[PDB]
RNA sequence: AAUUGUUGAAAGGGAAGGGCAUUUGAUCAGACAUGGUGUUUUGUAU
RNA sequence: AAUACUGCCAGCUGGGACUGAGGACUGCGACGUAAGUCAAGGAUGCUGGCAUAAUGGUUAUAUGCCGCCCGUCUUGAAACA
RNA sequence: AACUGGCGAUGCGGGAUGAACCGAACGUAGAGUUAAGGUGCCGGAAUACACGCUCAUCAGACACCACAAAAGGUGUUAGUU
RNA sequence: CCCUGAAAAUGGAUGGCGCUCAAGCGUGUUACCUAUACUCUACCGUCAGGGUUGAUAUGAUGCCCUGACGAGUAGGCAGGCGUGGAGGUCAGUGACGAAGCCUAGACCGUAAGGUCGGGUCGAACGGCCUCUAGUGCAGAUCUUGGUGGUAGUAGCAAAUAU
RNA sequence: UUUGCUCCACACAAUAUAGAUGGAUACGAAUAAGGCGUCCUUGUGGCGUCGCUGAACCAUAGCAGGCUAGCAACGGUGCACUUGGCGGAAAGGCCUUGGGUGCUUGCUGGCGAAUUGCAAUGUCAUUUUGCGUGGGGAUAAAUCAUUUGUAUACGACUUAGA
């Protein structure tokens, strides 16, 4: 329904949002996964880190600069988590690959455009109550992502500046709903609303 | 035109060219059969080029029919295109290569005449 | 074959010039259909008697259906099963509509907590609990509790599309 | 020449079958039943309903 | 107005295929918002277009197009298999093919 | 697949028409295969059946 | 290479003038019909009915 | 012919080549444009 | 008493897909008092555009999937035979 | 070594892969329905339904098959006396 | 069920990614996906059973009807294509161009192959019926000849020296 | 280097398409809790409400969107101008002053539409150059060759030279 969506990577598990990102992304849909320091992975952190470390220690014997590339970021996480849910070596699964762009944080321009959530990834309605969980934004700190900080002080601006254009958005969606029930009652809403709206 | 014919269809209109003909230059395109232990081609395996079958014979009642519904006949001389003065609708005329120039405007004006539709008119065009 | 019928099967030996008219057994089965009610029958009758589906024949096969349906009580279900390295019998409660469900329930449940399959499942007896104060089980007492209340935290809502543009909640 | 189908195609239906037209136009196939009054015995119905 | 659309969008998804083998005959659409086979029955029998731009002007016009019709639903999802004249090319897989309403049915 | 209960394609067995090729042979075939084919008389059936057999099985008489 | 007839017009304009005159009286219609007719977003033809 | 040059065409992210199908480009034959339900031969076969 | 379940209809009907095989008639049958008509031993009717590179063919390329290097010896070959 | 079925001589769908296993054996095509196997994505197919069990600081994930025992655990869930 | 017991050497394998009221385990309900399988149809081939000659069909190993089948190495048989040469015929083709050769140009045949168009060339060569054989090549560490990559590379550095 | 280069405008052609055909419509945090509105003895507050799907909200009528007239009014919405700003995470976009201008379907009129003939996407987008029409803007470097050695097999490196 959409041309491009941007996905917030916030209280989602990874590998549930990485397969119906790796669905659209062969669709033809374009998505931009942003919030990806909060993307979430069932289980201990501990257990994380320990499969993370099992994957890290993990390349070309004769030569390392060309093994595995151990990424370290969580968008470069997130990213390699949804290769090999994507034929990537064909050039179907390249293009597809090329239709996705994946961001630390919110950087513009997709700061001022409306992010989607995926219902059925989220952690909130896939972890039963209880179940523990663990974040890439201290796994990856743990696994050598070198960027949390700034990325931290980034983001605290800008809450702030989408805070301020929310706190003006609430004061005119106030004014417009209070002029909607002023106009409201006459005639033309009214059998409107018996017409069906 | 010739009598109208069921439709045409060829069921397998790609040439059936022999196995490595462009690996090896010695290999002709010729179709051979793959009669090897080891040929994958032999054995049938998916993915690979598939051997001359009867199952591809084309409908009798459409064997040999140019798509202009026509059966060839190589015709030669003057005397061996009135052979085919009232099958018309049936053999189409065709000059051998072997005719010469002068021996064509003849030929062909007999075609014309008795008309035979001839499938290589423009053939050794003098000018 | 879980969505269960119970069936009523009746039968008996062949009967004989010398002795006719056999004992003519019965018994309660539960099954998917007609079908698995007379396997289920001779099963459950050559392990009592001396009869085989040779040498004996069926005389009915009813369908039992529940006299209160919509009516919820509890069963004790004895059954035995053949664990991995030996048999075994309990006594489960259940609490249910229909004696249909109850077994149904209990077999899904053995087969969860067990590892018990239906090859290896005989119910002995479904008996209703005529009353409470004798139910053994705390997960069934806990049940049969006066203003029996309890709410249902975190209600999951099964979504229609793959983007949501409103992150969730989940109050209920 | 073409093995056309009965149970539809209602002309081979009658070509073949001609007792189709009767069936058809008097409805065997959905004949309303009588009745009785039949009550089962109330020892099987014990027996049925007993355990 | 500003939204002359009288079709309905459907991305081409991929060959009718198996775990390692397609074919190309049989193409498998999605529609947008269509995710059960009751709903995706109304589809069936309709026109598909696969309106591409070609690098040229051949018939008076730069825009070709592969016409194609709604065969049968497939799975549970509201895909639907599809067919045409001539085959979509491979490469179209995620294309945007149009279903219009005809041959109309409401 | 099919179960072949025996070899399919099994050719019958027999002479259709003599191997030789006599002219006139083949005209007397020509003949009694219209005989056999338009006459209720089995012996039409055998004649012509016998005027394919080889030399060794059509023994001096 | 490469007008309409005047025996048409007179029909149309005869045949429009009825269903002008049947159409004024219901409300809306008239420019109901002028509106050409297209498929917005969040439209679902298979349930929508017309 | 292997092989080589020049020119022209195209393709090339650790091979090339092949099959199925289609796209795209290049190129290629066919129709039906039939003595034709005839319609005055300009001192009667267009 | 219904309804659920199972089953039946030589019940009706809506929509979709693929195929149109053969080429005088015969036959079987249905409806019509009959004449004849017909969904009855296989597609006809109307209409439209184009009449050519449009369809199609070949070839090159891309794409999706598949595709191990042939001959032989061998129970077994893509083999590090 | 015995009975049978297969591979050899055999492709095809599934077992990621494999001569033997499961299904099923093959003219060329079309349409439908399926088998084995599956249905998050790669990947065609329900992130379908239902009941439970399990949290592992080396989980488990499907026959052939590609690994695991004795013993032990107020870890937890059922149960018997 | 899980945990301990539970340690092998390149990095690495429920196939991978990932998976935690599972995308795990046990179990069940349906729905759905797809084999060259099954059903129907068309076509090809083989086989089998048949139809076809009182002025009617090119005059019959022919045409047609019906039905079923079609995997396959070693191997067997049948029908054909092709090369060299012989007998016959087409009163065959040809210096206005035979043969030969090239042709991501065309047609036919399932195929072996045939035919046609274009370019070179310059003197013989075809179809059919039959006969005959030194008759068909991808292999034999095959023979002879030629040509490549390697490769403008190794090397042309003993003997003092221009 | 046939007045070169580049940018703003317009045109013309190609080639170019991983795929426009109303609107990416912007809090954050939790989910055993939250959003919104009011209120107050401002706080982790009171009250009320909402959710249980985006199936929403906005927009959406007009020769593919003409011509024209009026009515109610000070709105909406392009187009540019401009006031100011704010935005560096890949800012390149958002807000806003004001005036001009086009449209206005908010309401009522009138005229036009045809023959593309019963469908043939019936083309309308976004990229990149290249010849051009006319305005602005500026008027170099690098490599070889020579040479030094902080360098070096050759490259490279580091130098120096009007």
């Amino acid at each position: 329904v959409e041309p491009v969506v941007v996905i917030d990577g916030k209280g989602h598990l990874v590998g549930r949002l990485a397969s119906v990102v790796a669905k659209q992304l062969l669709n033809g849909q374009k998505i931009v996964v942003v919030r990806a320091e909060e993307l979430n992975i069932s289980g201990e952190f501990f257990r994380n880190k320990l499969k993370y470390h099992d994957f890290l220690r993990k390349a070309t014997a004769f030569n390392k600069t060309r093994g595995p590339f151990h990424f370290r970021a969580p968008s470069r996480i997130f990213y390699k988590a949804l290769r090999g849910m994507v034929s990537h070596k064909t050039a179907r699964g390249k293009a597809a690959l090329e239709r996705l762009k994946v961001f630390e944080g919110i950087p513009p321009p997709y700061d001022k455009k409306k992010r989607v959530v995926v219902p059925q990834a989220l952690r909130v309605l896939r972890l039963k109550p209880g179940r523990k969980y663990t974040t890439l934004g201290k796994l990856s700190t743990s696994v050598g992502w070198k960027y949390e900080d700034v990325v931290a002080k980034l983001e605290a601006k800008r809450k702030v500046s989408s805070a301020e254009y929310y706190a003006k958005k609430r004061a005119f969606t106030k004014k417009v709903a209070s002029a909607n029930a002023t106009a409201a009652e006459s005639d033309v809403a009214k059998q409107l609303a018996a017409l069906g709206y | 035109a010739s009598l109208p014919h069921p439709k045409i269809v060829k069921k397998h209109t790609k040439k059936f060219k022999r196995h490595h003909s462009d690996r090896y230059h010695r290999v002709a395109e010729n179709w051979r059969k793959q009669k090897g232990i080891d040929s994958v081609v032999r054995r049938r395996f998916r993915g690979n080029i598939s051997q001359p079958k009867i199952g591809y014979g084309s409908n009798k009642k459409t064997k040999f029919l140019s798509p202009s519904g026509h059966k060839t006949f190589l015709v030669a001389n003057v005397k061996d295109l009135e052979t085919l003065t009232m099958h018309t609708k049936t053999y189409a005329a065709e000059i051998a290569h072997n005719i010469s120039a002068k021996n064509r405007v003849v030929i062909l004006a007999r075609a014309k005449a008795l008309g035979i539709k001839v499938t290589n008119p423009k053939g050794r065009l003098a000018l | 074959m879980a969505h269960f019928k119970e069936y009523q099967v009746i039968g008996r030996r062949l009967p004989t010039e010398s002795v006719p008219e056999p004992k003519l057994f019965r018994m309660r089965i539960f099954a998917s259909n007609e079908v698995i009610a007379k396997s289920r029958y001779w099963y459950f009758l050559q392990k009592l008697h001396k009869v085989k589906k040779a040498s004996g024949e069926i005389v009915s096969i009813n369908q039992i259906n529940e006299a209160h349906p919509t009516k919820v009580k509890n069963f004790g279900v004895w059954v035995r099963y053949d664990s991995r390295s030996g048999t075994h019998n309990m006594y489960k409660e259940i609490r249910d509509v229909s004696r249909v469900a109850a077994v149904e329930t209990l077999y899904q449940d053995m087969a969860a907590r067990h590892r018990a399959r239906f090859r290896s499942i005989h119910i002995l007896k479904v008996a209703e609990i005529e009353k409470t104060a004798d139910v053994k089980r705390q997960y069934v007492k806990q049940f049969l509790t006066k203003d029996l209340k309890f709410p249902l935290p975190h209600r999951v809502q099964k979504s229609t599309k793959t983007f949501s543009y409103k992150r969730p909640s989940t109050f209920y | 020449v073409l093995k056309k189908n009965p149970l539809k195609n209602k002309q081979v239906l009658l070509r073949l079958n001609p007792y189709a037209k009767v069936f058809a136009a008097e409805k065997l196939g959905s004949k309303k039943a009588e009745k009785t009054g039949t009550k089962p015995a109330a020892v099987f119905t014990e027996t049925l309903k007993h355990d | 107005a500003e939204s002359h659309r009288l079709y309905v969008k459907g991305k081409h998804l991929s060959y009718q295929r198996s775990k390692r083998v397609n074919n190309p005959n049989v193409s498998l659409i999605k529609i947008e918002g269509v995710a059960t086979p009751q709903d995706a029955q109304f589809y069936l029998g309709k026109r598909i277009a696969y309106v591409y731009r070609a690098s040229k002007e051949v018939r008076g016009s730069k825009i070709r197009v592969m016409w194609g019709k709604v065969t049968r639903t497939h799975g549970n999802s509201g895909v639907v298999r599809a067919t045409f004249r001539n085959n979509l090319p491979a490469k179209t897989f995620g294309a945007s093919v149009r279903i219009f309403l005809y041959p109309s049915n409401i | 697949g099919i179960d072949h209960t025996s070899k399919q394609h099994k050719r019958s067995g027999h002479r259709t028409a003599p191997k030789s090729d006599n002219v006139y042979l083949k005209l007397l075939v020509k003949l009694y295969t219209f005989l056999a084919r338009r006459t209720d008389a089995p012996f039409n059936k055998v004649v012509l059946k016998a005027l394919f057999l080889s030399k060794i099985n059509r023994p001096p008489v | 290479a490469k007008e309409i007839k005047a025996e048409r017009v007179e029909d149309q304009k005869v045949v429009d003038k009825a269903l002008i005159a049947e159409i004024k009286k219901t409300p809306l219609l008239k420019q109901y019909l002028s509106a050409s007719f297209s498929l917005k977003n969040g439209d679902k033809p298979h349930m929508l009915k017309f």
